[PDB]
């Protein structure tokens, strides 16, 4: 949320066509998606991250 | 109203509104919680329903 | 006829009791008819058990969870062609209501 | 006449043809916030060849 | 017959499929008692009747645990 923001921010406050604010926040969006562990290849990286939030809660009890 | 977010525009506060999740019975009390800013104007052309969408799955990141 | 043997045999598999001569399995039978002539619902809402379903699948893709959201569109889309149908996801659902939101490895 | 249905498109904006004679073509059934993305399309026949594709599609 | 062999082959498939539906909606059923239930719903029977009888006898087995 700072690269991908400033990105946004960029091709926001410069965009001369409303297609370029549009095509703006598919890509930020999208970059977002891809950062953070939500793709159809990156499921074995949140199964474990699953796994190190379930030791959390058993710690608790 | 007690926090800064009072001071911010009424259109954005009118936007944001809870939704729930389904499957509620089970405890589970956790999952059940959503934020919707629901978008309906002339800014919908922009602010597409797929991405209100990936809004709501980074919020529950 | 095939329906008072289904009965017993749901009394058999659900309860634990495989034992007709058992006096408890002659209990759960008769609550469980006297639950069944107890008419006290309405007839089941198919375009309910649409919206139900449907919103089903928009939680499973809300989570990120493809490869169950696939799973659950393909396999209700499948069911779906060829009321009865509505009636058994109604029941399901119903049924164990909990969260069930795991039940990965497809 | 094709000069005349251009500024029909820049000084008005609202296109009404019963004949395919201009490259866009416009979709009267709904639409009312994909208004913008579906609403009007290029029709790839009605564009003479004194008309290059960049002039066309910045018009519509 | 042949089609009167497909049409069991067929049902099987579709019962199949409702056997992968209740493994993925994380549903205690098994494959015995939901073939007691579609016999049930052939005569007709209400499945919130099904439901809340399956409920209870499923709370009488863990009593018995």
């Amino acid at each position: 949320l700072e690269c991908s923001w400033d990105e946004l921010w960029n091709k926001v406050q410069q965009a001369q066509d409303l297609d370029h604010i549009i095509a703006a926040h598919e890509v930020f969006l999208d970059t977002i998606i891809s950062r953070c562990l939500l793709d159809s290849d990156s499921r074995a990286l949140l199964n474990q991250l699953r796994a190190v939030f379930d030791q959390i809660i058993e710690l608790q009890n | 109203r007690a926090t800064n977010a009072q001071f911010d525009s009424p259109e954005i506060l009118r936007r944001l509104d809870v939704r729930l999740l389904e499957v509620s019975p089970g405890d589970t009390g956790w999952d059940v919680f959503s934020l919707d800013y629901h978008v309906d104007g002339p800014i919908a052309t922009v602010f597409t329903r797929e991405c209100m969408s990936h809004y709501l799955r980074v919020f529950n990141f | 006829a095939q329906q008072e043997r289904d009965v017993r045999e749901l009394v058999r598999g659900v309860a634990g009791l495989q034992d007709e001569a058992d006096p408890n399995f002659q209990l759960a039978l008769n609550f469980a008819w006297s639950n069944f002539r107890f008419h006290r619902f309405l007839d089941v809402n198919s375009h309910k058990i649409e919206k139900t379903i449907e919103g089903i699948y928009e939680k499973f893709v809300i989570h990120s969870d493809l490869s169950k959201a696939a799973s659950w569109k393909r396999l209700t889309e499948e069911f779906l062609n060829a009321d009865a149908h509505y009636s058994i996801l109604s029941l399901l659902l119903c049924l164990s209501d909990s969260p069930s939101n795991s039940s990965y490895v497809e | 006449p094709v000069l005349s249905f251009l500024y029909r498109w820049i000084y008005d904006g609202e296109l009404e043809d019963t004949y395919h004679e201009f490259f866009v073509a416009s979709d009267p059934t709904v639409k009312t916030d994909r208004l913008w993305h579906d609403k009007y399309t290029l029709r790839k026949s009605m564009i003479p060849s004194f008309m290059t594709m960049d002039q066309s599609r910045k018009v519509l | 017959a042949a089609a009167a062999a497909a049409n069991l082959n067929a049902v099987r498939e579709t019962m199949d499929v409702l056997l992968e539906i209740s493994r993925i909606l994380n549903t205690g059923l098994d494959m015995e008692t939901l073939s007691i239930c579609v016999r049930l719903c052939e005569q007709g029977i209400n499945p919130e009747a099904l439901s809340s009888v399956i409920k209870e006898l499923r709370k009488a087995t863990e009593a018995l645990k």
